């Protein structure tokens, strides 16, 4: 069974990069599909951020271009998300996800990851 | 293997040709060309027999001579090249219910009822087999097994699921002679001429 | 031959010629029969020391003819185009779909289309013909590899200071073997014809269907079972192959100073638990490829190979040494 | 006249080995029907049927009626 | 950047009658929509793909009607309970975009 | 060529026809199916191939029926793999036709295809 | 016809040659006979049926 297990700092000061990173077990990053980051805003609203296909290639949504860097690490199976200088606006819940693609269906998001509440706050926390 | 993919193993009944110095029961071979006629034949083919080779078997000359003359066989067109129909002779072969396999399938359901003519050799089992088929047929399938729709459950056929339903039921048939035509009495009948048909 | 009218053409035999089922029970079942009386005559050979000098041609020749035999009754069993020939001239020619590159393209030259259609039962048919008088040759070349040096006798020594002439001796002890012969093949002929064949093979073929109940013809299921025991593809073919090649190396690897195992208590033992290992290979082939016998037939592969190639050998020199030590005083 | 076949069967049914072996099977049927019942069923893969209760019956009941069936037919 | 609008935004029902949502995009997307299931805890799952093919677990309960711009997810009851936000995107080209929302409550 | 009629063919069940002699395996899979084949690990396959790479339309695996072993045609819905299983020397193939188990070394064949509207064309 | 092609007409020319001709097609999933036309693989059809 295939599995996404995301972790990073769910709190990030204005300013600051944000780093998650997504677990893939059961399936590998290399094998064959694309592995995206999404963002559910406070409110209920989806936006699609980006991501990284088996090969090595990044496609990232033009809103977040300059931002984003969708990383990976094959040796461990898992690619990451980083959104550099953070606003309260990119204050949201993240989930990583695999989206296949068949060439007469298109793409669709089947392997979503738990989710990540981030908040952009100058509030303290142990780190 | 599991029990269900192998099938029952069909038990050995006491036929009559059994055996170095026995023959066939001719009697029994008349009875099942009969229960072939008017339950079988409706959807399985005899290609391989011809009407001549049930002369001084289980019929008379003038007998399979009249059997043969119910049907309908192609003869030789006409002076002007047009087709024209014949009735059956002693040299045809008995005919089968369809024109093709196309026709065959839609009869019944997807599946083709395969020709008899060595169904008896083409067997692991041979007439303990056909006859265990022909009366082994549950009301209900055992609990837990999940027949898909078209199927009927038969432990002695691999993998339980046959396409062909019971159609063997108590004095379906009227014998000439009188025998007690029961599902059993019928099942030991065909499977002697089907074993004729194949020897 | 034609595909079309293969199948029906012989049970056009067996129903409308005179005779006809005799001619087809004896040609089948005689297929068996020469294949149980030519394995009991390679076994007399292995057990009496047959193979070795100076009959070494005589046995190379036996070799080539035993696979001439197997090539043979391969052709015929594919020509009543049942659903076993079918499918076991598939997989046949498709064994030669090993060979590294010109692989396919061999096998597409032997099938002469897409697929094992009208042009290979044709050909099968064509070549069945030929190849048994090319055997019939073959054994004139045993004949007479046969006659410079005579035939061996179960003692193992020579037979020179006593020999009687092949005449009324031989040709009425042979005659008592030939009576036998005919009276268990009439058996199976008039009784049970059906016996050591297959009910699949009263099914026309069909290019669609593979049956589940696909199994080999019981003389050839040793050496199936050897190619099942390798999980790979040419490993397996090679290993089948190299079960009937490696009885050419017997000469070689038996370092014996006696021929023949009559005086030899663990040749004898060994050379039975070859026998039996091979027919446990024939009863691995009918089984499943399942858990237990896959083991089975993987250890039984590697005692019929150790056999020529270890055993022999290491029994051979421990017995050469027994016989020596166990009498000479020193 | 009734099915001689159906009869033997029925016959059998009811010796001490068949009692035995119909309830062996009847108790199967039984633990399935309340399997069926239980929640999330269809999704389990794991699904017992009770086939090798049923062909141990008929296995015992074709071993005792198959010597004597062709004794009661024509 | 192709745009999504949801319909009707936020609706209610009680368990038991067939609802109707409904997808509108300002280009023309051939059949390349998606429509998600997004559980009041957090999770969410995939249900339909490419207009009317169904992911695996969900139930037949679910349709998915629509071709050009015009897009639809019929059901047809809550047992036991469907209570959730339903998203539609879109992937003819990147970018991709999603739907407003429709929060599914029992009332 | 060929044609054959998917409106016809129902959910989870298989079509075998003929192309060229050789037969073309034809399944109308369920959802279930089509997670399970693309879900799999390329570690555990000795032909490593993405159920993507063979099935234009997830919902129709299409492939030439013929064992890469020694050419038998593999039995519907059989094995160990909730695929086919080959009868001749065990080779058992899973729901997108790759090789499991078995002496076979390649993944059934995908032929050349194209769809059109209610019907596919083989060839 | 597939003869005529390279060396006296091209492929176009007989396939079109041929189409104009029926032939017993197979039968269709009721098992009722089908006409098609003519395809390179079939031969010159004759003028008379017997
Ligand atoms: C490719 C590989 C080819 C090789 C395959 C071999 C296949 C096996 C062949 C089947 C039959 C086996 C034949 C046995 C071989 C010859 C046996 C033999 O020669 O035995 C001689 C032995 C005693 O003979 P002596 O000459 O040594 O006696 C001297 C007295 N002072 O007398 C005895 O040992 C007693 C006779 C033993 C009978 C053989 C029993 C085994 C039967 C197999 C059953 C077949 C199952 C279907
Ligand atoms: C008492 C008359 C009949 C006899 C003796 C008989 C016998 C048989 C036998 C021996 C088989 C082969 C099973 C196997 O492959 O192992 C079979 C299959 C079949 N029969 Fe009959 N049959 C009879 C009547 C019928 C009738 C009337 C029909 C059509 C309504 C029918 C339809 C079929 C079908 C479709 C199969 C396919 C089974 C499968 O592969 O699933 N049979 N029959
Ligand atoms: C024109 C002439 C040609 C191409 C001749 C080719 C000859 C090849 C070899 O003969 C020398 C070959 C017959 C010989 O291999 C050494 C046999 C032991 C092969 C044994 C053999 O049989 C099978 C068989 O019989 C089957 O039947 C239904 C089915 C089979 O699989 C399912 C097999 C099979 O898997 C093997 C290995
Ligand atoms: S042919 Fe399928 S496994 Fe050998």
């Amino acid at each position: 069974e295939v599995k996404l297990q995301e972790s990073g700092a769910g709190l990030v000061q204005p300013s600051q990069s944000l780093s998650l990173t997504c677990s893939v077990t059961g399936y590998s990053i290399t094998s064959g599909y694309y592995w995206n980051w999404i963002r559910l805003f406070p409110g209920n609203k989806l936006e699609w951020v980006g991501y990284i296909s088996n090969v090595g290639d990044n496609n990232y949504n033009p809103s977040l271009k300059d931002r984003l860097s969708i990383t990976r690490d094959t040796s461990k199976n898992q690619f990451f998300l980083k959104l550099n200088s953070v606003t309260t606006e990119d204050t949201a819940t993240y989930y990583c996800a695999r989206s296949e693609y068949y060439s007469v269906t298109g793409y669709a998001m089947d392997y979503w990851g738990q989710g990540t509440t981030v908040t952009v706050s100058s509030a303290w926390r142990h780190p | 293997m599991t029990a269900a993919e192998h099938g029952l193993h069909a038990p050995a009944y006491a036929w009559s040709h059994n055996g170095p110095f026995e023959t066939f029961d001719h009697a029994s071979i008349r009875r099942g060309y009969q229960v072939y006629r008017e339950v079988c034949a409706a959807c399985h083919s005899l290609d391989r027999v011809a009407w001549r080779t049930l002369v001084g078997v289980s019929h008379t000359n003038e007998e399979v001579r009249n059997m043969a003359e119910e049907f309908e066989y192609d003869d030789e067109p006409d002076e002007q090249g047009n087709p024209k129909k014949r009735p059956g002779k002693l040299s045809d072969y008995i005919p089968g219910p369809y024109p093709n396999e196309q026709a065959a399938r839609a009869a019944n359901q997807g599946a083709l009822p395969p020709d008899l003519s060595l169904i008896v050799k083409a067997r692991h089992g041979g007439c303990d087999y056909i006859f265990s088929l022909l009366t082994g047929y549950p009301d209900e399938p055992p609990a837990g097994v999940a027949l898909p729709p078209g199927s009927n459950y038969n432990p002695y056929f691999p993998g339980g699921s046959i396409a062909m339903a019971r159609v063997l039921f108590d004095d379906m048939v009227e014998y000439e002679d009188g025998t007690p035509a029961t599902t059993s009495q019928m099942a030991k009948d065909v499977t002697t001429f089907l074993n004729w048909c194949a020897e | 031959s034609n595909i079309e009218l293969a199948f029906s053409s012989v049970e056009h035999i067996m129903r409308d010629v005179h005779n006809g089922y005799i001619l087809r029970y004896l040609h089948a079942n005689g297929a068996s029969f020469f294949f149980m009386v030519m394995f009991m005559h390679m076994a007399k050979g292995l057990y009496y020391g047959s193979y070795r000098s100076p009959r070494v041609t005589l046995w190379n020749v036996g070799v080539i003819i035993f696979i001439l035999t197997i090539a043979t009754a391969f052709l015929g069993y594919c020509c009543v185009y049942g659903q076993m020939s079918h499918w076991g001239a598939t997989v046949i020619t498709n064994l030669f779909s090993a060979i590294p590159f010109v692989g396919n393209d061999i096998v597409s030259w032997l099938w002469g289309g897409f697929s094992v259609s009208n042009p290979t039962i044709q050909r099968f048919f064509a070549l069945h013909y030929l190849v048994p008088f090319i055997i019939a040759a073959m054994v004139i070349m045993h004949l007479m590899a046969l006659h410079i040096h005579g035939s061996s006798n179960p003692l193992g020594i020579t037979g020179n200071l006593d020999r009687i002439p092949m005449h009324s001796y031989f040709i009425f002890k042979d005659l008592v073997t030939v009576f036998l012969f005919m009276l268990i093949l009439a058996l199976f002929v008039f009784y049970s014809p059906n016996t050591l064949g297959h009910p699949d093979n009263y099914i026309p073929g069909n290019p669609l269907v593979t049956p589940a109940s696909i199994v080999p013809e019981w003389y050839l299921l040793p050496f199936y079972a050897i190619l099942r025991s390798i999980p790979d593809k040419l490993l397996g073919v090679i290993t089948m192959f190299a079960a009937i090649l490696v009885l050419l190396v017997l000469p070689f690897t038996d370092r014996s100073v006696v021929r023949g195992n009559t005086f030899k208590v663990l040749s004898k033992f060994f050379f039975f638990i070859f026998v039996f290992n091979f027919v446990l290979l024939g009863q691995i082939g009918a089984c499943h490829v399942e858990v237990p016998y896959v083991l089975m037939g993987q250890i039984a592969t590697f005692i019929y190979f150790a056999y020529f190639l270890i055993i022999v050998p290491v029994i051979s020199t421990i017995e050469n040494v027994l016989f020596y030590i166990g009498r000479v005083n020193k | 006249v009734t099915d001689q076949l159906e009869d033997l069967r029925e016959h059998f049914k009811n010796t001490e080995e068949g009692k035995a072996l119909v309830h062996h099977y009847e108790e199967c049927a039984e633990r399935v029907k309340i399997q069926q019942q239980q929640p999330g069923y269809a999704d389990l893969e794991h699904k017992e049927d009770c086939v090798e209760e049923f062909f141990h019956l008929q296995h015992y009941l074709d071993t005792a009626t198959a010597p004597r069936l062709f004794d009661k037919l024509k | 950047d192709i745009e999504l609008t949801q319909t009707p935004v936020s609706l209610a029902a009680s368990l038991g009658d067939r609802v109707t949502i409904s997808c509108r995009a300002s280009q023309d997307i051939n059949n390349f929509l998606n429509w998600y299931q997004q559980k009041p805890d957090g999770t969410i799952k995939l249900l339909i793909y490419y207009t009317s093919r169904l992911h695996a677990g969900v139930p037949s309960r679910f349709s998915g009607s629509g071709s050009g711009t015009d897009y639809s997810l019929t059901i047809s009851n809550l047992e036991p309970e469907d209570i959730a936000t339903y998203f539609c995107q879109h992937h003819i080209k990147f970018p991709w975009t999603f739907g407003a929302g429709t929060k599914l409550e029992i009332k | 060529k060929v044609e054959v009629n998917l409106a016809a063919i129902p959910l989870g069940k298989n079509v075998v026809v003929k192309w060229q002699g050789k037969p073309v395996f034809i399944r109308h899979r369920t959802p279930h199916e089509i997670q399970e084949a693309n879900s799999v690990d390329m570690s555990a396959l000795k032909d490593p191939q993405t159920d993507a790479d063979r099935v234009k339309d997830p919902q129709w695996l299409i492939m030439l029926g013929i064992c890469t072993h020694l050419g038998c045609v593999p039995i519907g819905e059989a094995g160990d793999f909730g695929g086919w299983f080959c009868p001749c020397h065990g080779s058992h193939y899973d729901i997108s036709g790759r090789i499991r188990k078995g002496p076979a070394p390649l993944n059934l064949e995908i032929p050349a295809y194209e769809f059109d509207g209610d019907k596919v064309i083989v060839g």
